[PDB]
């Protein structure tokens, strides 16, 4: 047996080897807290949605209503309606930070943590397009129309799979219900392999800001970095909140408060800011098909990031030639962003196939480029 | 009146005409209207002009307006 | 376990004192703030260059498509 | 043909993040809407008991209801039937679907105003500007018969003629009736409609504030606390040299 | 020295310290609720029901 | 904060304001005359007066 | 449903054409009739319970889609019942 039962007991054992006595890097910055922010912000959708999906009806007679009815009469279900929509917003701020960080101190050569948190990014983005036909608005009716389209335009297997997803020749009525349990399925597939990206990660232990071994200065992932992470919560939590009571459609269409209709087609159909980018970068290649193959590959790089790394250090924390590089393609993606909320007109039209281009530009040339120089600069 | 209802909006409205915001803006509404209307041949509209004017004198009414309105 | 088959480390001593005989948040102006500048100094060079080669972007192309909007003198001056 | 006009910003008396509305002009809002736009605009998601202790009394509540006729149904013969109105109903329909309502209106559609300022840019700015803002068209501009020159509504041409005039109603608490005042009024009380939940919301805004300052302190404190073992930490290398 | 005597009555005892953070909670939301109220309540004289409430509430027919 | 959130929550669950509304009747005793019985739905099911 | 168990797809196309059905609304909001199509169902007799009860004596005749799976016995209740019609023995007095 073992003295405390914290290391014997197949369970308290697992608490403790993963939140405990976990050895974490001395030093690992506030851009080490999101992935714990990931974490507790999908418990919060699940039970927000949960709390949300005791009151709707999934069906197009009664969606928009039943939505309409859990925020004016149940208890509080203003409140929870507002922290669900706003919640996935502050997931995807969380992600692609959580991201960020990771292209920047090269946490991806942990390929197999990696290659899971890419799946998670695509699990989540299904999950709030689906989430977002529910409400069964305007947009959400064009926004699922437009979209669920494009794979019509896929060679032969196309116009089929696309009647076959609809379960019909239109989004109607068995479309929505088969909507609503996607997106009561899939989060639960995202808490799973959550599991497995924590696991592999595991393995190794994580990264830190200089890129080198920390086996020299590990600390006890509590309390250290409970209380950090704790802290990171509430500082995040603030504004979420804020934003969220103060400004509550701040981010929100409002088309989507008018019943979906077929025959009216809004203006201008655009997603959620989180899909912006990538709306721009679908937008930018003209030809059904190849444009959608550009946003395919938009989100797909992201499993090649792990073989485009030439430089012999690990992040780039000295790396001046690459930090700069890598606010280009940060400032490269409020661009993208901003021209997705832009109709299809000139200059928006050569902005956007430009920033696109310079999109995979930066990311398949020049860094892997750029890196190679660097290691000459340093006699390597 | 000796005793009348009157619309404050309207005051407000003739008091903000007075910018030279306005009689700026609202110059040039009048010379393309003359100009527009004294043509058999024209696509030309004042829609621009007239957007203009009135953005300015809501503009200054806004200011103002709530003020005097319970 | 992974608590003791970390590295292989020789001769290093380090000194610390309970957090309760030290200050949680000491020489804010001595120490603190000379730092945060010295950190921000470091950085915005390599950082706010692209976002405010992006604002101009922005800025210019916003204008420019309003300026498409507005109406060209020059197309109603043969219409008497 | 893609100029608009956008409204002007005014300083609604429930725009401050901590300003509630202010439930006077909620009330007279209530009539306006009540006397004039229920005429052909349905509010399909607000009930009578949705007044009570917002802008009414539960007595007068009950009396607005009354002076209502709801088809209720089936009876014994399976035959539909008329009732006097009760707290539980809602705002009554002006046409049975929208095929009726075009019918009664050129064609034109008045659209429900339950969350009409949630629905269009600009919320309660639009609509105020829209109500107050009808006027003859520029020079180039013909308005096809049947529909009013507004700037305000996109296209310019809008099937709504000005519903809206100086004393086309009285106020029953002694208010200027001016068209202006009006207009404030009925959009107050459309931001109300569109989310009853303004008030509380704010109110629970102003908690959730000094709470997170409060424990974003505490938790730094807590935070540094922890971790000034490591933050003081000296360490040298003692080689056997 | 209440931080001394805090320590040794509330803070030393795990136990003790558990039942002061209860009766601190059941006294502190009191008083921030009203507090909270009382705010906001100021910061909006005249436009809640409960204000104009008077002039319907038996004033009236 | 934990106490609120989770009451608000709870709360979510129990009648909702429609629900509330069809909760009590009043019936006007000054307009049934003698012997002569009246029937009033009352939650689905009828309420003999 | 009926086109290829016990009828031509002609055949049911015609017996669908024997019932008129409401439509509607129209340009005016105005329901209608119409001849039926084979994507109708099955004409309902009367608008609603209430008024079925009134036809019949206060009785509800059921509807008929699931009950031989809706009754004990099945098909043989249905057909024991339909064929099994008699006088009350002695004692029994049944209300008019
Ligand atoms: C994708 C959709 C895009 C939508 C918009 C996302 C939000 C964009 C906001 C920009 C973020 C502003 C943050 C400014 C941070 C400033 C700062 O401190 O930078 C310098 C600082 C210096 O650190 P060291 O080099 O280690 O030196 C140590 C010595 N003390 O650098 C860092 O903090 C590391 C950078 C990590 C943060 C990255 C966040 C950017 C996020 C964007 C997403 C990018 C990924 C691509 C997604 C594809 C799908
Ligand atoms: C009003 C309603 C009244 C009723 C409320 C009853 C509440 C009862 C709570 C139990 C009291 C806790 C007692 C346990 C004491 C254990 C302990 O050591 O303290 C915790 C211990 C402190 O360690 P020491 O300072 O070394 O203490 C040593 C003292 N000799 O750990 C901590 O850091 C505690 C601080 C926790 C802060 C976490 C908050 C972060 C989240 C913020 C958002 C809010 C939450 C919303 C809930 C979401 C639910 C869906
Ligand atoms: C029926 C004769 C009306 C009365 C009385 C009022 N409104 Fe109306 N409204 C009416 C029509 C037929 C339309 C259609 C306009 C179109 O061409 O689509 C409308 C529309 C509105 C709108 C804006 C529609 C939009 O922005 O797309 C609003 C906000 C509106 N009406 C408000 C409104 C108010 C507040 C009124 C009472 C003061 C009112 N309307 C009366 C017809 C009629
Ligand atoms: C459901 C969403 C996700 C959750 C719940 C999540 C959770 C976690 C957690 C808790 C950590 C450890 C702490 C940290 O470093 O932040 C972590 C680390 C990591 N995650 Fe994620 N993650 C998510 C998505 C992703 C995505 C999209 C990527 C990248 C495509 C990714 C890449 C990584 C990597 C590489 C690490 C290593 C960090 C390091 O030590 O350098 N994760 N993640
Ligand atoms: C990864 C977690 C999840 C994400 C990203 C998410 C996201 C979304 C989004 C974007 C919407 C539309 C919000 C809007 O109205 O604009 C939505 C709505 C909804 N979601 Fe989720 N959701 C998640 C999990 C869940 C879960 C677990 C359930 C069910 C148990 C759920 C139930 C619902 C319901 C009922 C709606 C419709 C009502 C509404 O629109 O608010 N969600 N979700
Ligand atoms: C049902 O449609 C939901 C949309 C949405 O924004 O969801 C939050 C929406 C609304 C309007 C226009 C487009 C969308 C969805 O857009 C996308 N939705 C995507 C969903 C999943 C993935 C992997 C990529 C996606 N890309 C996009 C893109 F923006 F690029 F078009
Ligand atoms: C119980 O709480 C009350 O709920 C009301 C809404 O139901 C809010 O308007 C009040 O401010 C709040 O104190
Ligand atoms: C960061 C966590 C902040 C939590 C703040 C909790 C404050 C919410 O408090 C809420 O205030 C409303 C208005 O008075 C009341 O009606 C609700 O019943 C009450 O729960």
């Amino acid at each position: 047996m073992a003295p405390n039962i914290r290391k014997s007991h197949p369970l308290l054992k697992m608490i403790n080897n993963s939140l405990i006595d976990l050895p974490a890097p001395s030093n690992i910055s506030a851009w080490w807290n999101f992935g714990s922010l990931l974490a507790v912000c999908l418990m919060t959708q699940i039970l927000t949605g949960l709390l949300l999906a005791m009151h709707y009806t999934a069906d197009t007679s009664l969606a928009f209503s039943s939505v309409a009815h859990t925020c004016r009469n149940v208890q509080y279900g203003w409140l929870i309606r507002n922290l669900h929509a706003n919640g996935a917003s502050f997931f995807f701020i969380c992600i692609f930070l959580h991201i960020g960080r990771g292209l920047y101190y090269g946490s991806y050569l942990y390929k197999e943590t990696w290659n899971t948190g890419v799946i998670l990014l695509l699990t989540l983005m299904a999950t709030a397009f689906v989430g977002y036909v529910l409400p069964w608005g305007q947009m959400s009716f064009w926004g699922a129309t437009v979209i669920t389209n494009l794979f019509s335009a896929i060679p032969y297997i196309g116009h089929t799979l696309v009647e076959w997803a609809w379960g019909g020749f239109s989004v109607d009525n068995p479309t929505l219900t088969r909507f609503f349990a996607l997106h009561f399925l899939l989060p639960f597939a995202i808490a799973g392999i959550t599991i497995i990206h924590l696991t592999f990660l595991h393995e190794s232990g994580s990264n830190n800001p200089l890129g080198i071994s920390s086996d020299s200065d590990k600390i006890p992932f509590h309390p250290y970095y409970s209380f950090k992470d704790i802290l990171g919560l509430t500082l995040m939590l603030t504004p979420f909140l804020t934003l969220a009571l103060f400004s509550p459609n701040l981010l929100g269409d409002p088309e989507n408060f008018t019943p979906a209709n077929p025959l009216v087609t809004p203006p201008h159909i655009k997603p959620e800011w989180y899909f912006l980018f990538a709306y721009a970068i679908l937008r930018s290649i003209p030809n059904k098909l190849g444009g959608v193959l550009a946003l395919a590959a938009s989100v797909l790089i992201l499993f090649l990031i792990p073989f485009l790394h030439k430089s012999k250090q690990r992040t780039m924390t000295f790396r001046p030639l690459s930090q700069t590089l890598f606010w280009l393609l940060v400032a490269n993606l409020l661009i993208l962003t901003w021209i997705g909320s832009q109709p299809v007109e000139h200059p928006f039209i050569i902005i956007g196939q430009m920033a696109s281009l310079s999109y995979f530009t930066i990311l398949l040339i020049l860094f892997p480029t750029i890196g190679t120089l660097e290691n000459k600069m340093l006699n390597y | 009146e000796e005793e009348e209802l009157v619309d404050p909006l309207t005051t407000i409205r003739e008091h903000c005409e007075q910018t030279e915001k306005c009689v700026k803006a609202r110059e040039r509404l009048e010379l393309c209207d003359a100009r527009v209307s004294s043509r058999s041949h024209t696509e030309e509209q004042c829609t621009e002009e007239l957007f203009d004017f009135l953005h300015a004198r809501d503009h200054c009414v806004a200011h103002k307006l709530f003020n005097k309105l319970k | 376990i992974h608590f003791g088959n970390l590295a292989r480390v020789r001769h290093i001593i380090t000194y610390s004192l309970s957090p309760f005989e030290q200050r949680a948040i000491p020489n804010i102006f001595s120490d603190a703030l000379p730092n945060v500048w010295r950190r921000f100094s470091s950085q915005v060079f390599k950082v706010a260059p692209p976002f405010l080669g992006a604002y101009l972007l922005y800025s210019w192309g916003t204008q420019e498509f309003e300026r498409l909007k507005r109406k060209n003198p020059a197309d109603y001056e043969n219409d008497q | 043909g893609e100029l608009e006009l956008h409204p002007p910003a005014f300083p609604w008396s429930h725009g401050g993040p901590l300003s509630a509305l202010d439930h006077s002009s909620v009330r007279r809002g209530f009539q306006v809407y009540k006397q004039v736009c229920s005429a052909c605009h349905s509010m399909d998601y607000v009930a009578f008991r949705n007044l009570i202790g917002v802008t009414h009394t539960e007595a007068e509540a009950k009396a607005l209801a009354e002076e209502v006729e709801v088809q209720d149904g089936p009876d014994e013969n399976g035959e539909l039937f008329m009732r006097p109105g009760k707290i539980s109903d809602y705002f009554p329909k002006p046409y049975p679907n929208p095929e009726a309502a075009r019918a009664a209106n050129n064609g034109a559609l008045p659209p429900d105003l339950s969350y009409i300022v949630n629905a269009r840019h600009g919320g309660e700015d639009y609509v105020f500007s829209l109500l107050t803002g009808y006027c003859d068209p520029p020079a180039g501009v013909v308005v096809r018969e049947g529909l009013h020159y507004n700037p305000y509504f996109p296209g310019q041409a809008i099937g709504m003629a000005p519903p809206i005039y100086n004393e086309i109603l009285e106020y029953d608490d002694g208010t200027p009736a001016t068209m202006s005042q009006i207009a404030k009024d009925v959009c107050t009380f459309l931001r109300w409609a569109a989310e009853p939940e303004h008030d509380q919301r704010k109110r629970m805004g102003l908690k959730m504030l000094l709470i997170s300052a409060l424990l974003t302190s505490l938790l730094y404190y807590m935070k540094r606390h922890k971790w000034s073992v490591l933050k003081s930490r000296k360490m040298a290398y003692r080689p056997p040299k | 020295a209440l931080l001394r005597q805090a320590y040794s009555a509330l803070f030393r005892r795990t136990s003790t310290f558990a039942l002061t953070v209860v009766l601190g909670a059941v006294l502190f939301e009191r008083a921030f609720d009203q507090g909270a109220d009382a705010i906001f309540e100021h910061l909006n004289e005249g436009k809640l029901w409960k204000h104009i409430k008077h002039k319907y509430e038996a004033s009236e027919e | 904060a934990a106490k609120n959130v989770v009451t608000q929550f709870i709360s979510s669950l129990s009648a909702s304001a429609d629900v509330l509304a069809l909760s009590k009747i009043e019936i006007k005793l000054s307009d049934i005359p003698e012997g002569k019985n009246v029937a009033f739905k009352w939650r689905g099911k009828p309420l003999f007066v």
